[PDB]
């Protein structure tokens, strides 16, 4: 399961993120036309990067019951909502009554990952339709 | 190692209604003296305007 999240980071946050999740050679742009360049994981060039400049960066997070999650939110069957930090989904003591689990994305956004005993990719989300076969009936025509 | 969790929801709705009435009567002699000529005052206005005044 791969979750893609787009975020907006200032220069300091962008540098920290890029060095934390290794980037070899690529250029990041900002709103005001300012850009920064990483080449072999080194900040070669910056072009007039004022403060309050937001660099938009997409981030890929692998979600798995064994792998711990930074910050997620769980909802039981009755209605109680709770939040957990740094705990794998399988680690929860009470998964019997856990109905939903979202991932809090540091932007206060919410991404569903766990729905009714399964990861969101495994769940199939059945639609609705009345049960019936083909009509296969000849009708009179009005012409 | 023992864990736990709790949850409660108590919701109360109330209604009140009070209807209080009273009636106080005070008796004073000063009111009886002012009572005397309330009826007679009606016909002093009738006599002044509507009727003749010379024998």
């Amino acid at each position: 399961l791969i979750i893609k999240h787009q975020m907006k980071l200032h220069l300091n946050e962008l540098v920290d993120w890029a060095w934390r999740n290794g980037v070899t050679s690529e250029k990041f742009h900002s709103n005001n036309g300012s850009y920064v360049i990483f080449d072999h994981s080194a900040v070669v060039e910056t072009y007039i990067i004022n403060k309050n400049d937001l660099f938009n960066v997409t981030e890929e997070i692998e979600i798995t019951l064994d792998k711990p999650i930074d910050y997620f939110l769980e909802k039981d069957m009755y209605g109680n909502y709770r939040e957990h930090f740094g705990i794998a989904i399988n680690d929860l003591l009470f998964l019997n009554t856990t109905v939903n689990i979202w991932l809090v994305n540091d932007d206060n956004s919410h991404i569903l990952i766990y729905k009714d005993g399964k990861l969101i990719d495994e769940y199939m989300y059945h639609q609705f339709e009345y049960e019936a076969n083909q009509n296969k009936h000849i009708y009179p025509n009005n012409k | 190692l023992r864990n736990g969790e709790s949850d409660t929801k108590r919701n109360t709705q109330s209604q009140n209604e009070m209807n209080r009435t009273g009636l106080t009567k005070q008796y004073l002699i000063d009111n009886l003296q002012k009572l005397y000529s309330m009826r007679d005052t009606i016909f002093k206005t009738y006599d002044k305007e509507c009727f003749l005044h010379i024998w």
